[PDB]
């Protein structure tokens, strides 16, 4: 418990420095803000376009020419500006679709990673999922995923089954390993050797059909008690 | 599953004006449409490479299969790389590449060009080979941390327990399961070689892009209400007082056509991005692990999956 | 607009994406910053700009055998961000 607590505290301590030091970790939200600002600024700047007219200012056009020519000039300007507005609206609709997709993904992630534990690989982090915590950021969410990663691995010699008294034994929930001399049964994700007994093995058939079976002994807990 | 789309670039001046300078001078007076169009096309181009990176570049290291290829009776010859051919591709990959395929010069002379991808086919093949080596030698352990070796029959026993069937079922039926797997791979190769309509999606993507480019090229033969579809004959046959109307109308028509092209490309890019995201999810949960979701990684109880690369897409064998 | 870079001093490289002038090709392979295309990409280090073929990652080989297994003996808790 103490080691796990210390590791978690160290990770949460380091995450703030990791966020602060790198100035491009929050690039998605900044990209959203920049895209909106650029679209609006471009729409503002389009008002200075002449679009084939004598001038981009309407008052002078009305004050200098007759209705027959002022009409065509202002029609040109009106057409150009309406085209600009329509382009802006279409681009906004496409960006809204993209943001809706991202929001649906965020909702699914908060439902499955924060409100429960997920068995989906690489969905709530890199590794084996434990839990997640949400935080709010301008125009978005930030998930902190806690993950179990194995380390300090060791080699061993394995065997599919153990033949004893003309019977084949298989592990209920573990794997058979050997350190060179003796055989043990251990869980597949953490090394914890144990003595092969009848409690942690089950029998199925004789031992002349399984390729790679290994001779050894299985210790029955009942005999020492009934012999004492 | 399609992953990427063809990257295109468009030159404004050569499309709208061509070889006329006064047309360029007038075009300077219609705003910053070209900056918008170029920016959108560049964004799509970068997004394509991002899609390919997300789908394929998921393993930190490049794993290699052992020199001796014995895996408990399973063959794996039809999906592992072949060292004889220079491209270093599996047979299935070779069929997939050979099954999906002056107009380019005509398009180029009008200002429409195609940019090359960042990742060549050899690099994608190398990534797929690394994924296959990892899933054969290690299992699902290489996607959750360091890669740990485990014999293949024991991996299949674990995957049998994952679907509610005990280990003895595999261990007493090893040869039958191996023979069924080998026959299934052979039938997959034969069926892929025989039927030519299996690769319809990628061909559809390619055809749609080509058709859009052809329509854009053919829009230059329209008059839009002017007196001719060529700028030089308009400028050489009228006075500057009256040529402006014709040139303005032609320019507006061509700008509208090119805007429509850009909008269609944006919508198609959104669809391809959705497909690429689905492909990345499938690579994460069907190849790097075992999935309990029904019908996500095939019809039946999922055991495993193998990736292969195809032109602008991925092929999963479940 | 009259800024041509002639030759030699900036070197000339023929890639599949075009002609590169100003960068020197190197035989090394690095995880690169500025993508150019066709697997060729550039960076800044020597002092000058260098172009190279990007490296996909470190080569690894897993000791596969009929009767060899690897089992962890320790663990690590990791906290990761997703925005
Ligand atoms: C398990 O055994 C394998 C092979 O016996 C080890 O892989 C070797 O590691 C050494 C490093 O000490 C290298 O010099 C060899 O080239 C490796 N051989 C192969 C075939 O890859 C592996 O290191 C062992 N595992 C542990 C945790 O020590
Ligand atoms: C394999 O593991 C067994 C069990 O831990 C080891 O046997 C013990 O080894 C220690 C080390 O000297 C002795 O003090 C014990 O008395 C041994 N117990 C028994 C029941 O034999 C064995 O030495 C290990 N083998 C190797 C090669 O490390
Ligand atoms: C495991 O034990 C069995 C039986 O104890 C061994 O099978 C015997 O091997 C001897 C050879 O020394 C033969 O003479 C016998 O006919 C075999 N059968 C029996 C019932 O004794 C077997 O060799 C041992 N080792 C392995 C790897 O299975
Ligand atoms: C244990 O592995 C070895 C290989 O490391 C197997 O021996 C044969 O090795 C050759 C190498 O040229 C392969 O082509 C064969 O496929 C391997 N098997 C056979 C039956 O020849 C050996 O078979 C493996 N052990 C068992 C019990 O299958
Ligand atoms: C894996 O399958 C391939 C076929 O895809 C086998 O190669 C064939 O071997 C037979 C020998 O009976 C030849 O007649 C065929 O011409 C071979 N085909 C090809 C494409 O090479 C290969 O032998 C199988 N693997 C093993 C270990 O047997
Ligand atoms: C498992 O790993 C932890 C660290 O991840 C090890 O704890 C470290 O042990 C060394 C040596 O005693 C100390 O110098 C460190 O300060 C410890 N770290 C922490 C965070 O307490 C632990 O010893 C490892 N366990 C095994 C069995 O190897």
């Amino acid at each position: 418990q103490k080691l796990i607590a210390n590791q978690f505290n160290s990770a949460i301590g380091k995450i703030q420095d990791s966020l602060s030091s790198t100035p491009s970790a929050l690039g998605k939200l900044q990209d959203v803000v920049n895209h909106n600002a650029q679209a609006l600024n471009t729409l503002v700047k389009q008002l200075s376009s002449k679009f084939g007219a004598i001038s981009s200012v309407l008052n002078d056009i009305f004050s200098r020419l007759d209705p027959p020519e002022a009409e065509v000039q202002i029609d040109r300007l009106i057409t150009g500006r309406l085209q600009s507005l329509q382009t802006y609206v279409t681009q906004q609709l496409i960006r809204a679709a993209e943001i809706r997709a991202s929001a649906n993904l965020a909702a699914t992630k908060m439902s499955e990673c924060v409100l429960g534990q997920s068995k989906r690989v690489d969905f709530c982090g890199k590794g084996y999922h434990l839990m997640s915590f949400p935080q709010s950021a301008p125009h978005g969410v930030v998930f902190l995923h806690v993950t179990y990663v194995p380390a300090q691995e060791k080699n061993f010699t394995t065997a599919p089954a153990i033949c004893h008294d003309g019977k084949a034994h298989f592990p209920r929930e573990g794997v058979f390993v050997s350190n060179g001399t003796h055989w043990f049964v251990t869980q597949r994700n953490f090394y914890e050797p144990q003595i092969i007994t009848t409690d942690n093995t089950f029998v199925s058939g004789n031992c002349d059909v399984v390729i790679g079976i290994v001779n050894n002994t299985v210790y029955d807990p009942l005999q020492p008690e009934l012999d004492s | 599953l399609p992953v990427s789309m063809t990257k295109t670039s468009v030159d404004c001046t050569m499309y709208i004006c061509g070889d006329s300078t006064e047309c360029s001078n007038l075009l300077l007076q219609y705003g910053s449409f070209c900056t918008q169009l170029k920016r959108a096309l560049t964004g799509i181009a970068v997004e394509q490479d991002k899609n390919t990176q997300e789908v394929f570049a998921q393993v930190k290291q490049i794993y290699k299969t052992p020199p001796i290829k014995y895996f408990g009776g399973f063959n794996f010859s039809q999906i592992l790389p072949d060292p004889s051919k220079p491209s270093k591709r599996s047979p299935i990959e070779d069929l997939l590449f050979n099954k999906v395929t002056d107009l380019i010069c005509a398009q180029k002379f009008k200002g429409l060009t195609v940019l090359p991808p960042l990742l060549t086919d050899e690099m994608i093949a190398q990534y797929t080979s690394a994924l296959l080596a990892g899933t054969i030698t290690s299992g699902w352990t290489f996607g959750a941390g360091p890669a740990l070796q485990i014999p293949f029959p024991m991996q299949m026993a674990y995957r049998f327990n994952g679907i509610g069937v005990t280990q003895n079922v595999l261990y007493e039926n090893q040869k039958l399961i191996a023979n069924q797997f080998n026959s299934a791979i052979g039938k997959i190769q034969d069926s892929l070689s025989s039927t030519p309509s299996a690769l319809g999606k990628l061909q559809d993507v390619v055809n749609h892009n080509a058709q859009a480019l052809n329509t854009l090229v053919k829009q230059l033969s329209s008059k839009f209400g002017a007196i001719s579809s060529v700028l030089n004959d308009i400028f050489s046959r009228l006075d500057p007082p009256e040529a402006e109307v014709q040139i303005d109308r032609l320019i507006t028509g061509r700008l509208q056509s090119l805007q429509t092209y850009v909008t269609q490309q944006l919508i198609r890019a959104a669809e391809i991005r959705a497909s690429a995201n689905l492909a990345a999810t499938k690579m994460s949960e069907c190849v790097l692990g075992q999935s309990k979701r029904v019908d996500f990684c095939g019809k039946g109880y999922h055991l495993m999956s193998f990736p292969q690369s195809a032109p602008h897409g991925v092929v999963f064998l479940h | 607009p009259t800024w041509r870079v002639y030759s030699t001093g900036s070197n000339v490289f023929q890639t599949r994406a075009g002609c590169l002038i100003g960068a020197e090709y190197v035989n090394n392979s690095y995880e690169c910053d500025i993508p150019i295309g066709a697997g060729i990409c550039a960076s800044y280090q020597t002092q000058s700009i260098i172009a190279y073929t990007m490296s996909l990652g470190a080569e690894n080989s897993v000791a596969y055998s009929n009767n060899s297994i690897a089992i962890p003996t320790n663990f690590t808790i990791s906290v990761t961000t997703e925005i």
